[PDB]
RNA sequence: GGAAGUCGGCAAAAUGGGAAUUCCCACUGUCCCUAUCUACUAUCUA
RNA sequence: GCCAAGCGCGACGUUGCUUCGGCUCUUCCUAUCAUACCGAAGCAGAAUUCGGUAAGCGU
RNA sequence: AAUGCCGCGGAGCUAUCAUCUGCCGGAUAACGGCUGAACGCCUCUAAGCCAGAAUCCGUGCCAGAAAGCGACGAUU
RNA sequence: AUGUGGAACGGGGUAUUGUAAGCAGCUGCUGAGAUUAAGCCUUUGUUCCCAAGAUUUG
């Protein structure tokens, strides 16, 4: 796990998106944030200096995994084409005409199993299954419909609200077929998806994340070795 | 913050002028001038 | 606040009652003061999308009411021009209850989220469902 | 107390000069005799009230800035009493409070007297009398200002110890190597000199161990310095790390050091005690070991060995007392942009080009743009990879239809 | 930091390279600085320097002298003490406690005003108990009753300061 | 750079021109002019308004469809790799489609007049 | 903490000072006529100003010192700066 | 009240905005002009990529309103030499070209129709018979005068304006020695200087002119309008060519089209000659003569230095609510009309 | 936006309403912050 | 009161307790709240305190 | 049908309800110094000289003397 | 004071409104018709107009 910060904002998950085959970073801002991701993933997966819908919240506006990526319908055509040139061919890119454009905020997906918004459209779910090639579950995280923001989901670990019950924790972990931990990030910031981005071999947390939280995510994610 | 008549700011404006900034401007004039 | 905010048309002056868009239980927000108002003579302070103002919960839970405390406007009735040139206006004047740090007291919001508000406040964008 | 934040307290003459200068520069200073008696009385009253407000505000700020000894923590209160004679400090604060009340009472009487002002000379005499009486009161409370200024400077320079968190007290024989161990363990580097009780005041050093913050607080060798060390160890949730000179190079015999440790055991009670044998490489010890609480850890002061082991043991004692596979790439298993941008134009002056970071087959294609919309139709949104063959097949179909 | 942290850095890093010479230059040129100040300055701040410098000269002259010796509407507008009361005696101007200095003892003790003996301005003012210069008033002397004559202007001074008739 | 279609007039909406309106259902209405925007505000039905494209479509006054050159345009949500020759062919394809679409624009009007 | 980088141009009549207190502003000073600036290799971080006019040389030293001035910082603790060490003759 | 830097508050004495300050003359720079005269046709709005480092909208599209001024090439008909005196600059002498067109000659008469067209007849005669006097005057200019200003008049005939008087003005010839300026002026007599030679689309110029009169208005009342203004820091977004049909067409748009909006500019007509597109507004209404000058001081701000790459230039009918850039695609969308 | 105007819902629009001068609801160019139109006045001429 | 350089006073020091009233407006003054720059202080940094120049610009 | 009523409505006007633009040189005050006497030392000052405030004066912008002026064109 | 001259109209472009009268069986002729410079653009269209009166000026 690494501590990174976008400008003076510790919610690197909002301003950037991380997957197991590519990295997404904002556009036109501080070059330090892009360099931080490049130093850890430049020689592994391509990093795309892009913006969505003319916004710096691409992390919470876009949802996708190592195979495919989804952007809201409000994404401009020039932004859509720029993503395709930067991203490699084996990474599918698809637009989503959804009532909730915050795909990253409403869907928490790993490479294999995805948890989506309870009110997500059927057509959106079909597109997710087609492009992401993942099993789509329509449930909620800690009683809050924004699964993509209140749950940080990876292949070997997941993080949710600290307020979830033990039985809800165990049910979610069993459904997600992954170990899961109820905790907080960024010294009490309960929005783990906004304050934490993790791939299958590396994790990136906000600069305000406590050492205890950093030790916890490293242990559950088993990325020490 | 100081205004446009700030003596230190006028010093810094000269330092921009005494480099390629005014330069880029000179040959840019020379191009259309030799046209 | 993160990043500079472009100027946009003001349509939420003081003395305005506006709809409260989160799930914290508040219903009506009453604007009392606006942050970042200069000394303009005989000018009513006004609010726009993404601007933080002192709001009082008119309707909602008795406990969170009686707190003149900052609220971020998320939807504005008055038409405003984005720098791309297009004009936008929302049917309702919607705001979100937020702490001075920049984190929404509620857990979820209802209705579309103005993009200018979303980029300004990362926590709001994190808690946003539909950013239009 | 340690929070400081108290505004500087000037001398009696300086305080009077500031008050008078503020009064003259703020209140109007032109009252001609031609003005009505009510205007003359009002002008004198405003000047008297403004001077009273300035004096009262300065006194109130000093009183509020001064920490409350009674409300402070027992360790802070004891340290303040030992180092600054809390009884004298309380007396000085009471004297200033009495002076502030006297000044306010004098101002009220003068304002009431000026309410019935008869002539400009009478008003001027009354206003001058009020200011002089206030100045005399401030000048009378002179030594208190100097005492408060010295107290404020000492409080500001005092360490910001945190007894609530886990701490490791380092007290014992002077120059027993505890300061050297604390300096090595923490970022703080307490000066070590051959003079006895060189570190007169306590030095606190924060350290991290097993994701826990420990405040290593060094104390003077056991005087005012010794009294401060005893007071700090009296009320502080911490583990004692008494250092006994095994080599006796510090100038105190092993029996003397153990006797001092046994005497100080009353303060070390209900805490994890460590009988660190300093200068190991360089009877009483048996009794200390037999005490049970005292852990025997050898730390070679001359060889600088064993300090880490002692710190780890002390920290442990204090803690005891208180199908989803990963597609990890081979490269992951096995100039930066920020440097490039800074060398190119710097932050905010260089334009990063996204064309270079593209997977286009031809570099010319990546560097060349394409028409977004043409003839009212978006070429970007209506040009497909199969359009190359589609257009040719379409043209043939149109030709066949025409023929 | 802790305690004398600049001193530790001064001990461990040193004082400013030219601090000694700059302080020497400042002291040397202070004479020209003071002289230029005394002529350039105007207004109150000049007058404060006028009075302060005169005081310094006087003390400096004495110190050398000791050094040589060592080598070798109907109302009353005046302060009063309490038909016949036709005029009004305001409470604020009315005063009950007298600061009277003893002559032989040379001490100032604050005594209650027993009464007014005689006001030289007017026997009507005497009857009204008007406190003015020359007015002799009786005060209790048990803690030291005896009369005392007012040696100031109470209505101008704000305090009734007198001398005992002893 | 997308030239959108007005909701009401179904006409070409260019940058700057007209207004964009977002509904609580996140659905976006783009209007080419004030006349169309106000007509949406009084909620008049486009097919029932005499001058709208929707009226001219579902009243027999305009063609159901034209597969001119077997393809005219489509909303492509899958981005395509750039190719100079492909971007060339579509541009020639676009004018050929427009010319043929113009050709049917004339015969059909002759058919309706007949 | 921060090394002070000094560059000499046209035999030293202009001295460019960079990385003072970590600041990114390049302080450029042009010496008075008749003054040449050199960096002596005998002693590290040492600048030699030799010339004919004592007025020009001493003024050049004063200008360089005043340019590298500490502002808003405790001079008691911040010792950063450039100061004249010796004043003598070439022979 | 407003700024006292404009308190004269009176009608401008001049219809054409007079240049009051010229850029400082430099001998090192070779010889070049510093000002040009155009006619305000109107404005449109465009979409441009925002290549502004550090800006919130870096690498994004923005909509900018841009004023279009038609600038047909001017004819250099004469030269003026200026001598520095302890009382200011003095016009020592003036030399005109042999042939002056009817456009500039109309400037010398209030009633050109009743006139005998006698202007410059003897000057033309003396020029043809003996050039020694012309050579002598030119030698005086290059020997005594320190400043050289060419007399240039706009070819208003090309513009779609009923006015037939040419706006003759002076342009300071900055660069090189006084002799070099004199040589440049002599070689350019009777010739045309195109605005492409003066401006190169990547400099931010000062546009000066008389604001539109707002009539009488009611700090005392009086005239509020028709005043001489000097807008600073106005970037040339595009110097189009009248002959080229790709002038309005960008590289991201293709769609061969002309800058003139469909139906023509409102109350100006159609632009057929070289035009200049400037960011933002300019003083004065349409069909008013506008003077453009090089910036007196070098300001190398990031906005003043960034390049411009146009994407799409709106040419919809500004009359009414235009919604069709060219009649071709207007016919393509609209069902075929009975006409 | 909706009484933030002013000592104040004066005048308008609402229809004004409800409840005990006050409160609630509604309403409006009173106000932010003015803008546009019309006739007359005003102007010049006999 | 004690001293008390000095010329019986006697300076600085020292003892003694103690109708008016306010909106807009125009300018102007600096006896400056902010903005700009300096000086001092246990001023580490940050936030200050005090003191200068200063009415350009706001309040 | 005193402009009967309603919807839309160009053109014009208009809106921080819309959009553009808003500049450079020296000279100083406080203050920091350089050389340097007075006063065989010393000293920012006396004669001299640098650094230095949103200050000052210019530049730029607005007006143009309706009793300031220049060059040029043609000549009843 | 005879010209890419000017003015009246007229055509076209362009805009606004919303499918006209009339005919036939809500539909079609009909996004037709009306208005369009009055401070919109353009004109190889038609017709007409002017190669003057008065005043002052060395």
């Amino acid at each position: 796990a690494l501590r990174a910060q976008f400008e003076n904002s510790n919610e690197i998950g909002v301003f950037s998106n991380l997957t197991n085959s590519y990295a997404l970073v904002a556009l036109g801002g501080s070059e330090n944030f892009y360099s931080v991701f490049e130093a850890e993933l430049g020689d592994v997966v391509p990093v795309v200096h892009t913006t969505i819908g003319g916004t710096r919240i691409i992390g919470r506006l876009t949802c996708g995994n190592r195979k495919g990526l989804l952007v809201p319908s409000s994404t401009t055509d020039n932004e859509l084409q720029h993503l395709r040139n930067s991203l490699p061919d084996p990474v599918k890119i698809q637009r989503v005409d959804e009532r909730l454009s915050a795909l990253g905020n409403i869907v928490a997906c790993n490479d294999y199993v995805a948890l989506v918004h309870p009110d997500i459209e059927r057509e959106t779910e079909e597109i997710i299954a087609d492009v992401l090639d993942v099993e789509v579950f329509r449930q909620t995280v800690a009683g809050n419909v924004l699964t993509g923001s209140y749950c940080a989901l990876s292949n070997q670990g997941a993080l949710v609200h600290p307020r979830t019950s033990i039985q809800e924790q165990d049910e979610l972990s069993s459904l997600l077929q992954v170990p899961l931990v109820a905790g907080t990030i960024n010294r009490g910031s309960d929005v783990i998806g906004a304050g934490l981005v993790v791939n299958d071999w590396c994790a990136f947390a906000g600069l305000d994340t406590t050492a205890t939280e950093l030790a916890v995510c490293e242990s559950i994610f088993k990325l020490q070795d | 913050t100081s205004g446009p008549r700030d003596n230190n700011r006028n010093k810094w404006a000269k330092k921009h002028l005494k480099k390629g900034k005014r330069a880029k401007n000179s040959n840019f004039s020379k191009f259309l001038k030799k046209k | 606040a993160s990043g500079t905010k472009y100027r946009m048309t003001l349509g939420l002056p003081v003395q305005a009652i506006m709809n409260c868009a989160d799930n914290s239980g508040a219903k009506n927000l009453y604007i009392v003061s606006v942050f970042g108002t200069g000394a303009r003579l005989n000018r009513l302070p006004a609010a726009s999308c993404g601007d933080m103002v002192l709001a009082t919960v008119k309707k909602g839970k008795p406990d969170l009411r009686k707190k003149i405390m900052p609220a971020i406007v998320v939807r504005q009735r008055k038409a405003w021009r984005r720098k791309d040139g297009v004009y936008l206006y929302f049917e309702d004047n919607a705001g979100v209850i937020v702490n001075p740090k920049g984190e929404m007291k509620g857990s979820a919001i209802t209705g579309p989220v103005a993009k200018e508000c979303a980029d300004l406040w990362p926590r709001i964008a994190s808690n946003a469902g539909t950013v239009v | 107390a340690v929070f400081k934040n108290i505004t500087p307290i000037p001398d009696v003459n300086t305080f009077l000069d500031v008050v008078l200068s503020r009064t003259q520069r703020k209140t109007p200073t032109v009252i001609r005799s031609g003005f009505k008696i009510s205007r003359i009385r009002g002008f004198y009253g405003r000047k008297v009230k403004f001077t009273q407000d300035t004096i009262t505000e300065k006194l109130d700020s000093i009183l509020q800035e001064f920490p409350k000894l009674n409300d402070i923590h027992p360790f802070h209160a004891d340290l303040l009493n030992i180092l600054y004679d809390r009884d004298h400090l309380k007396i000085a604060l009471s004297q200033l409070s009495t002076a502030k009340h006297l000044v306010e009472n004098v101002a009220r009487d003068y304002i009431r007297l000026l309410k019935y002002g008869d002539s400009l000379y009478r008003c001027k005499q009354l206003k001058r009398a009020a200011l002089g009486r206030m100045a005399t009161i401030i000048k009378r409370q002179k030594s208190s200002l100097e005492f408060l200024e010295q107290v404020r400077q000492h409080l500001s320079r005092l360490p910001a110890i945190d007894p609530n968190t886990r701490t490791l007290l380092v007290c014992g024989y002077p120059n027993v190597g505890k300061s050297s161990f604390m300096n090595k363990v923490t970022r703080a580097q307490v000066d070590v000199q051959p003079y006895a009780f060189t570190t007169k005041s306590l030095f606190v050093g924060h350290f991290d161990y097993k994701y826990l913050r420990w405040q290593v607080i060094d104390t003077p060798g056991i005087n005012t310095i010794e009294m401060q060390s005893i007071t700090a160890m009296a009320h502080l949730r911490s583990a004692v790390l008494y250092f006994m000179d095994l080599s006796e190079m510090c100038g105190y015999s092993v029996a003397a050091q153990v006797k001092l440790y046994h005497s100080i055991k009353p303060l070390f009670a209900n805490k994890v005690t460590i009988l660190v044998l300093n200068k190991i490489d360089a009877e009483l010890l048996q009794t200390i070991i037999d005490d049970g609480n005292v852990k025997v850890v050898q730390t070679s002061c001359v060889q600088d060995i064993g300090v880490m082991d002692v710190r780890t043991t002390a920290c442990e004692a204090l803690l005891a007392a208180r199908a989803r596979p990963a597609c990890i790439p081979d490269s992951v298993k096995t100039i930066l942009a920020r440097d490039i941008e800074a060398a190119n134009g710097g932050a905010g002056v260089y334009n990063v080009e996204l064309r270079d970071k593209y997977i286009l087959q031809d570099p010319s294609w990546k560097y060349d743009r394409m028409p977004e919309l043409l003839d009212g139709k978006n070429v970007a949104d209506f040009v497909d990879p199969e359009i190359e063959a589609k257009l040719l097949a379409l043209d043939e179909e149109e030709e066949r239809l025409e023929r | 930091p802790q305690n004398e942290y600049i001193e530790e850095s001064i001990r461990k890093h040193g004082r400013r390279f030219d601090h000694e010479e700059r302080k020497r230059k400042k002291a040397a040129r202070e004479a020209h600085d003071a002289s230029l100040y005394a002529q350039k300055t105007r207004g109150i701040k000049a007058k404060l320097y006028q009075e302060k410098r005169r005081k310094e000269k006087i003390q400096m002259k004495k110190t050398i002298k000791q050094h040589e010796e060592r080598n070798a509407k109907r109302m009353i507008t005046k302060a009063t003490f309490v038909k016949y009361e036709r005029f009004i005696r305001p409470m604020a101007l009315r005063q009950k406690k007298a600061n009277v200095t003893h002559k032989e003892l040379g001490v100032t003790m604050q005594l209650p005003i027993i009464g007014v003996k005689k006001n030289p301005q007017s026997p009507t003012y005497t009857q009204l108990g008007v406190l003015t210069k020359g007015t002799v008033i009786e005060v209790n002397v048990s803690e030291l009753g005896k009369y005392a004559q007012i040696t100031n202007n109470p209505e101008l001074d704000g305090c009734v300061n007198a001398l005992l008739l002893t | 750079m997308r030239v959108h279609t007005c909701y009401f007039c179904s006409g070409p909406v260019y940058p700057g021109h007209g207004i964009m309106f977002v509904r609580n259902d996140s659905k976006v209405f783009r209007f080419c002019r004030s006349k169309c925007h106000k007509n949406f505000k009084m909620k008049r039905n486009p097919r029932k308004v005499a001058w709208t494209k929707a009226y001219r479509k579902a009243h027999g006054k305009e063609m159901v469809y034209d597969t001119a050159l077997a393809v005219t345009a489509a909303r492509r949500n899958v981005p395509v790799r750039y190719d100079r020759n492909v971007i060339a062919t579509t541009l020639n394809a676009m004018k050929r489609v427009s010319q043929v679409h113009a050709k049917r624009e004339r015969l059909f009007y002759k058919k309706r007049l007949a | 903490h921060f090394p002070i980088n000094i560059n000499l141009t046209e035999n030293g009549t202009v001295v460019e000072i960079r990385n003072f207190l970590g600041e990114r502003i390049t302080r450029v000073i042009k010496c008075l006529p008749g003054v040449t600036v050199s960096i002596s290799s005998a002693v590290k971080d040492e600048i030699i100003l030799e010339g004919n006019s004592l007025e020009n040389v001493s003024q050049s030293a004063a200008n360089i010192k005043q340019i590298c001035n500490v502002r808003n910082k405790d001079i008691r603790k911040f010792l950063d700066g450039i100061y004249v060490s010796e004043r003598g003759n070439i022979e | 009240h407003g700024s006292l830097g404009f308190l004269p508050r009176k009608r401008a004495s001049r219809q054409r905005g007079k240049v009051k300050a010229f850029p400082k003359d430099d001998a090192s720079k070779p010889v070049h002009l510093t000002a040009f005269l155009g006619y305000k046709a109107g404005m449109t709005h465009i979409v441009r990529d925002l290549d502004r480092p550090g800006s919130k909208m870096h690498k994004r599209e923005i909509l900018e309103a841009v004023t279009v001024i038609e600038t047909p090439p001017m004819v250099v008909v004469g030269v003026v030499g200026y001598v520095e005196t302890p009382r200011g600059l003095r016009s020592l002498t003036t030399v005109w070209a042999e042939h002056l067109s009817e456009e500039v000659k109309r400037r010398f008469y209030k009633n050109w129709f009743k006139s005998k067209k006698k202007a410059f007849t003897k000057y033309a005669k003396k020029y043809a018979e003996s050039t020694q006097s012309i050579n002598r005057e030119l030698e005086r200019i290059k020997k005594y005068c320190s400043v050289v200003r060419v007399l240039a008049h706009t070819q208003i005939r090309k513009t779609p304006l009923a006015q037939k008087k040419a706006h003759l003005m002076e342009i300071q010839v900055n660069g090189g020695s006084v002799a070099d300026k004199v040589e440049w002026a002599r070689e350019h007599f009777e010739k045309t200087v195109d605005i492409k030679s003066t401006f190169e689309q990547n400099e931010m110029i000062d546009v000066i002119g008389v604001t539109r009169g707002k009539g009488n208005e009611g700090a005392r009342a009086g005239n509020a309008g028709y005043m001489h203004r000097t807008q600073l820091n106005s970037k040339i977004y595009r110097i189009g060519a009248g002959d080229d049909a790709k002038n309005a067409s960008t590289d991201f748009d293709a769609t061969e089209k002309r800058i003139t909006p469909m139906g023509g500019f409102v109350r100006y007509g159609v632009v057929e000659n070289d035009f200049v597109m400037l960011n933002g507004a300019t003083p004065g209404p349409v069909k008013r003569v506008l003077t453009l000058r090089k910036s007196l001081l070098t300001h190398t701000s990031r906005k003043a230095l960034e390049p411009v790459s146009l994407k799409w230039i709106d040419t919809a009918s500004k009359f009414g609510h235009g919604r069709f850039q060219t009649p071709a695609e207007a016919k393509q969308f609209l069902g075929t009309l009975k006409k």
